[PDB]
């Protein structure tokens, strides 16, 4: 959700997203998320799966 | 998966189960019977004439 004035100001000045990080940091973060999910799934499978 | 979280979870659940299995139920209540003591019948006043 965004209001009309903010969107108009964004579009008038021709803004675009910009970043200073590299590709590998993002994929490392995604791998961390997947690892957390895998850890929880393994714990549930070895303790709670009944 | 991180293998060190599963070990900790298993140890924690085992400790919980072991703790739950030691609680004992023992009550040493008294009885509702009342200890009785000695008593002596008392004499009401009387008048005797012939």
């Amino acid at each position: 959700a965004v209001e009309l004035e903010q969107l108009a100001a964004y579009g008038l000045t021709g803004a675009y997203p910009r970043t200073n990080h590299s590709v590998d940091t993002i994929v490392k973060t995604v791998n961390n998320i997947s690892a957390t999910y895998s850890t929880i799934a393994q714990m549930l499978s070895t303790i709670d799966l009944d | 998966p991180n293998d060190e979280a599963t070990i900790k979870a298993l140890d924690n659940v085992i400790k919980q189960i072991e703790a739950l299995s030691v609680i004992v139920n023992r009550s040493e209540k008294a009885d509702d019977a009342q200890i009785l003591g000695p008593n002596t019948y008392k004499q009401l006043l009387e008048h005797l004439f012939s």
